[PDB]
Order: structure tokens, then C-alpha cells, then sequence
């Protein structure tokens, strides 16, 4: 053990496992209290319901990715200037999304349960702070994906790259037998979906000046 | 342990830069995040710059990193 | 956290609130606004009369801020001199730039870890006072370093 | 001489930390895309002609509201003390509206609202009539 | 029941009977028909000569009429301002809808938690008494804050 | 732990003597590793002997590369 002169545990994780769940309990009340005070700022922020389209259709999630190589092995490579693609398709919605589903974490308060005992429950109260703190910015990221594809969805479809959601009714006028009717009935259908168009002479750029003086 | 000495104090940790704010305006010299630029040019461990420690138990004392190189250095001799 | 490193290494709050206190009172001038710090030297401390050569006691001088500026982390630092009207424009120029060369050497000498270091010479085009009186016993005969900490 | 900086506030939270950082990367994707749609599709007209103002719309009122569009615009209305009125079928679908402002005419609290209805409904004032009227739009 | 909440947060029925009875020792008239409350303060207990400028002292008063808003649930607040007749009819309806919108700022400033607050200024359109022979001294310059509790 | 420290400290040094980047030819494409022999003599066996002035081999290949090598999966 280093120089030549030089050579001339079952409390361990009970204490860990006490002190996890705690930090992580203790740690997700705080951030709840922390979400709850700021509640008109995210709904002011995260605002879905002026992002709908013309039906009540939820626009589609498109994901970008710039300046890509791939080295497929050895002696061959492929690479792109820009990508596009569609992560998750348009549908017809009763209500808009709310950031609640999103970023609120789950609470239940634990009541389940001396010399080297204190630092490790402290030990285990660190990890537990820790782990809370890495689940929060997962859902962060997970909203942020949801905003940010709509977001460029409506880029792309006001610089004339996808083609908007084409919608049909059918109307029915007063129908039924004798034990039953209904008065106006109306069927309404999208028959053609969102999708990139591959025709590249049809594209419209934007170009936005700056006067002054 | 003093981090903020002659200054007010530790105010909070600011997990952007990784760092600790005192009391006056000034920056800490103590890190608050593992995610802090440290200047780390000193690692321990074997088969560093392979893949790593290939886990399957030996009955001899070879180990075998992830790339099929054998290090000699950390195997125990006879 | 035992083997992690728990703060930049040879840096401590004390010595830097210490070295500042110290250099303040001594008759160098060091500012900071925001992160953007100024440290600024008169050139009778460094200098003899115009010439860019320095006396031998002034190296303890610059032994100090070179124990100050290795407290913290950077990217970039720049050395501008400055100094009093004599000759022409030509001569205060040469002479502004080979005292900047000099002091820059031996900071880069010492250990500062920095990764660029600018220099220039402005001659005596921007004064920061209006009594011209002295010669280089003048306060805007001088020199500045400049920087901004990194993170 | 004890150095210091001026901005010295409350201490902070990390989970406000990780929030800030997100919504400024949201802000300014919103801010590049408003810039390309104004500069394809420049707009013409202003819904003051349809919404102009009248003596007794200047009172004015501050607001926080997270609902449907009908009982804040009947409010608004009787404040001002006009006749309400409605035009058209109310969808399925409620029509959601959402104001969090401070110190405005109610003019301009009829004009925002009329902004943020988009293509579902749309707010008319007759000020020789004392009127206000919301419509609906004829969709499903 | 020990975790659903028992009562309306803050509020007491003691608080409020308590409160009420202390306005309406100092001066400031608070009514009550039905549901219905009104809240009616003299001009001079608040602002200079027929100027939209507080006194200092008068942020109290306010701050009390704040605390007493809190103890209830709410829709909208209706604050109107009224005032004596100086010079046209001009000046005063811009002298009472400039003290209008002080005063429900700084109760929007405080944490009265309603949805909508109307203001308006009348001038001195609506007098409540025959007798106008003071100035701002008149009981018919006033402020009234009307609201209706809800459930 | 001695001679890691000794590497650790000349670090720069070695950067500028085993410069790999500026080695990289057109498309980003490592350059093969050639091998010198001079002076060649074979004794096959008693009865028969070859003999040659130089030889040259192909010890490896070219190929793609999206990073350049370093000297410390080498040495370290």
C-alpha cells in the first residue's frame, strides 16, 4: 500500500435506504409548492389552446435535426444539410393540453421506518434530493418537445412545406325511426393527414428587413 | 468548508454556472454541481481508452478490456 | 466527493479579498464592475524616465499580480500602455509598445493560465486626466490589464 | 472598503432555474417564427371598424380570467352598460379565452378578446344602439 | 376531514365582525343590505386638495381596507369615484377617474383575490347630500367601493 | 502513478511532436502505415539462399476517420 516504507455492513443500507426515500418525498413536496405559486406564469407560457387549428385538431409534432453525418463503417459515409420528420401525427381533441400532465410529480407521504447512522440517512438524503431534481428536468424536456414540435409545425406550414389537414362533413338531415330521432345530425371526418411535400419548386422563403434612420 | 469567507456567506447555489453566489456580488471559488467545469486531467481506473472492463469473472488473474485488448498492468502476476 | 476535486485548486476567497485589500492600499488600482476586472499600474512603479527598462525591485511588484492573477480562470487578457507627451507621435508609440511587450512576457513567464494575451501600445492618444504637469510622474502615464473571469 | 455588486435578491430554486432556462429557448422560437409569418402575410385591416369606441366604453377595469367566452363579455358589457347580444349556435366544443392583463379600456379588453377568438367568434359594437354582439362562426 | 380543508383559508368571523366595528368607529362607512357590501370613504382622509397625490400616512388606511377585502370570496369589485364641483365638468371627471385608478392599483397591488376590478369616476354628477358648502371638507366627496360576496 | 505524472506534465510537447491532424490527407482519410526492409538476406535452408536490396510492405489500410488519433491511447 503505496510506498515500500510504507509496506514495512447490514445498518450500511438500511441507513441508505431509509434516507432515499425521505429526500425524495420531502424533495417533491417542495417542487409542487414551487409549481403551484407560479400557476399563472406556465399557463401564460405553455398555451396550447391558441396553437389549435381550424377543426379542433391538435397540429402535428415535427422534429428537426441539422448538419448530419453518418460513418456507416469503415469505406462509407452518408451525409445531409438538414433533416426532417414527423414524430407524432394530427388527431381531433375534446380539450387542449394543460402543463399539469406534464410537469407535476407525485406525492404520498412515507410512514414506513447510532454511531455512523447519521451520515449515512444524510447520505441517502442527498441521493434521494438528487434523484428528484434529475426526474424534474426529464419531464422539462419532455413538455418542451411537445411546444417546440408544434411550434415548427406552423413555421413549416407558413413557408410552405406541409400540406395542411383537409377535412370533410356529411350532412344528415332529420334521421331516425319512430322510437328515436335526432335532429341534425353532422359527420365530420379528416380525409387527408399533414405531410411534407418533396417537390422543392414550390418552396417560399422569407426574407425580413430592419429600417432605421 | 469555508467557502465565502470574508464575504457575507454562502446566498445559493447557481446550478447554470455550477457555482456558489456569496453575499456580496461576487462568484465563489467552490463548485455546487457535478456539472461544473473542473479541470480534470487525472483518472484512475484500468483500461481507460478501451472500452472498459469486460465483466465476465475469470479463474485466472487476465483482464480483458471491451476491445479485446488484455491488460498485463492491472492482471496479478506469477 | 472524496475524489471528486471540491473547488478550483490553489484558489481561496480570503486570499483573493486579502491580495486586493493589500494591492489597494499599495497604490494599484483594481476595479471590478460586473466580471470585468482592471488592474491599473503607474509607470513610475515599473519604469525608469521612458526607457523600457525596469527597475530590479519592481519585479516583486509583478511577482504580486501574477500571484493575483492566478486566482482565477480566463480566456483572454489584454495589456494596453499608455504614456505622456515628449517628442512626437512615432517615439511614445515605440516606447508604449516595448513596455507592453515586456511586462506581458514575464506575466506569460510566471504562470498565468491563460490562453490568449493581447498587447498594444496606445501612446498618449487617450488621457484620463486633464493636468499634464508631470512628466512620466504623471497619473495617465500608465499601464492596464484587463480581463473578464470565466465562468 | 468592503467590496460588493449591486444586485443582491432572494435566494434561488433550481426547479425556477431549469424553468427560466426552458422558457427563454420557447420565447425566442416564438419570437423568429412571428417574424417569418408577418413577413409573408402582411396583414391589411384593423378591427377598430368593427369595434370603434364611445363615451362610457372608457371605464376602465383590470382582469384575470380563465374561461368561456360568454359570462366575461356579458360582464363587460353590463359595466358599460350596453344590451348584450348573441348570434348563433354555441359548439359543442366551448370557445376558451384566457386574460390576465392590468389598467385597460374596456375597448381595448373587447379588442383583445376579439384577437384571441380567432376563426371561432368575433365581437361587434353598435354605439347608437348600445349594443354588443358576439357571433359565432358557422363551422362543424 | 383533517385533510380536506375546514373553512374558507384566513378568515374569521371574528376578524371580520371585529374589523367592521373598527372602520366604523374611525370614520369609514361600511353597509351591508343583503349580500351586498359598500365600503364609502371620505376624499380627505386620502388624497391633498382635489389632487390625485396620497398622503403617506394614508397607505394604512388602505392596507386596512386590503386586509378586510381578503376575508371574503369574490367576482368582480366596483370602485367609483365622486367629488365637488370646482371649475368644469371636465376637470373633475379627470380628477375622479385619476383617483380611481390609484387607489384599485394599489389594492390590485395587495392580494385581493378577484377576478375583475371596474373603476370609474363620476365627477360630482351624484350628489348625496343638499348641504355643498365645504370644499374637499364636503361629505359628498367620496370614494365607494361596492362589491357582492359570492356563495 | 509516477509515469502518468510524468506524461501529464509535458503534455503540450507531445501534441506538437505527434501531430496526426496535420498527416490527414483529402476527404478526411487516415494515410496507410507503410514498412521499410533493407539489406535482405534468407538462408531457406543449406543448398538455397534469396537475397534482396529493399523491401516495402502494407502494414495497414486506409480508411475514414471522423477523429484523429491521440497519443494517449497510446502511452497513457
Amino acid at each position: 500500500t503505496g510506498s515500500l516504507a510504507g509496506l514495512q455492513m447490514a445498518l450500511k443500507e438500511t441507513a441508505l435506504s431509509v434516507g432515499a426515500q425521505a429526500g425524495l418525498a420531502w424533495r417533491a413536496k417542495i417542487i409542487d409548492e414551487q409549481l403551484n405559486k407560479q400557476a399563472r406564469n406556465l399557463d401564460a407560457i405553455y398555451d396550447f389552446n391558441s396553437l389549435v387549428l381550424e377543426h379542433n385538431i391538435l397540429p402535428p409534432v415535427l422534429l428537426e435535426g441539422r448538419n448530419t453525418l453518418n460513418l456507416a463503417d469503415a469505406q462509407s459515409i452518408r451525409i445531409s444539410d438538414r433533416t426532417y420528420k414527423v414524430a407524432k401525427q394530427a388527431h381531433f381533441i375534446t380539450t387542449p393540453p394543460t402543463w399539469r400532465q406534464y410537469l407535476w410529480m407525485d406525492y404520498v407521504k412515507p410512514e414506513a421506518p447510532k454511531e455512523i447512522w447519521c451520515i449515512y440517512t444524510e447520505r441517502g438524503w442527498k441521493n434521494g434530493i438528487d434523484q428528484a431534481n434529475t426526474i424534474l428536468e426529464e419531464n422539462i424536456a419532455r413538455i418542451k418537445e411537445d411546444f417546440g414540435g408544434m411550434i415548427l409545425y406552423r413555421k413549416l406550414l407558413a413557408m410552405n412545406m406541409v400540406s395542411p389537414p383537409y377535412v370533410s362533413h356529411t350532412d344528415l338531415g332529420v334521421t331516425g325511426d319512430g322510437s328515436e330521432i335526432h335532429i341534425d345530425d353532422r359527420v365530420l371526418r379528416i380525409t387527408a393527414l399533414p405531410e411534407l411535400n418533396v417537390n422543392s419548386a414550390e418552396w417560399r422563403a422569407a426574407v425580413a428587413k430592419d429600417e432605421n434612420a | 468548508d469555508g467557502c465565502c469567507s470574508k464575504m457575507g456567506g454562502i446566498n445559493y447555489c447557481d446550478s447554470s454556472a455550477g457555482r456558489l453566489v456569496c453575499n456580496n456580488g461576487f462568484y465563489s471559488t467552490c463548485y455546487c454541481t457535478r456539472h461544473a467545469v473542473m479541470d480534470l486531467q487525472f483518472l484512475m481506473g484500468c483500461c481507460l481508452w478501451h472500452g472498459g472492463v469486460y465483466p465476465q469473472l475469470n479463474s485466472s488473474g487476465l483482464v480483458v478490456c471491451n476491445d479485446g485488448y488484455v491488460s498485463e498492468e492491472c492482471s496479478l502476476q506469477k | 466527493v472524496p475524489k471528486l476535486p471540491c473547488r478550483v485548486d490553489g484558489a481561496c476567497d480570503a486570499t483573493i479579498i486579502k491580495m486586493m485589500t493589500d494591492l489597494n492600499k499599495k497604490g494599484i488600482k483594481v476595479a471590478s464592475v460586473g466580471q470585468n476586472y482592471l488592474i491599473s499600474i503607474p509607470a513610475s512603479a515599473l519604469f525608469a524616465d521612458q526607457s523600457p527598462r525596469l527597475n530590479w525591485a519592481s519585479y516583486s511588484l509583478l511577482n504580486e499580480i501574477a500571484a493575483f492573477l492566478k486566482q482565477f480562470r480566463k480566456i483572454a487578457i489584454t495589456v494596453t500602455s499608455y504614456s505622456s507627451k515628449y517628442v512626437s507621435v512615432k517615439r511614445e508609440r515605440a516606447l508604449t509598445l516595448a513596455r507592453s511587450r515586456v511586462v506581458s512576457e514575464y506575466l506569460w513567464s510566471q504562470g498565468v493560465d491563460s490562453r490568449i494575451i493581447f498587447t498594444q501600445g496606445l501612446g498618449s492618444d487617450k488621457p484620463i486626466t486633464s493636468y499634464t504637469l508631470g512628466g512620466d510622474r504623471s497619473p495617465n502615464a500608465r499601464v492596464e490589464i484587463t480581463f473578464r473571469r470565466a465562468v | 472598503m468592503k467590496f460588493k455588486k449591486p444586485p443582491i435578491n432572494n435566494p434561488s430554486d433550481d426547479a425556477t432555474i431549469k424553468l427560466a432556462e426552458a422558457a427563454v429557448s420557447v420565447s425566442d422560437s416564438m419570437l423568429e417564427m412571428a417574424k417569418v409569418e408577418k413577413v409573408i402575410t402582411p396583414p391589411s385591416k384593423d378591427n377598430t371598424l368593427t369595434i370603434p369606441n364611445a363615451y362610457n366604453l372608457q371605464a376602465r377595469a383590470s382582469v384575470d380570467w380563465s374561461g368561456p367566452i360568454e359570462e366575461l363579455t356579458a360582464r363587460i358589457a353590463k359595466a358599460a352598460h350596453f344590451r348584450f347580444r348573441v348570434l348563433g349556435k354555441s359548439p359543442s366544443v366551448p370557445v376558451l379565452i384566457s386574460i390576465s392583463t392590468k389598467d385597460e379600456s374596456l375597448a381595448e379588453i373587447l379588442r383583445d378578446i376579439d384577437y384571441q377568438a380567432g376563426k371561432k367568434a368575433s365581437i361587434h359594437v353598435y354605439p347608437n344602439s348600445q349594443v354588443v354582439e358576439l357571433r359565432y362562426a358557422k363551422i362543424y
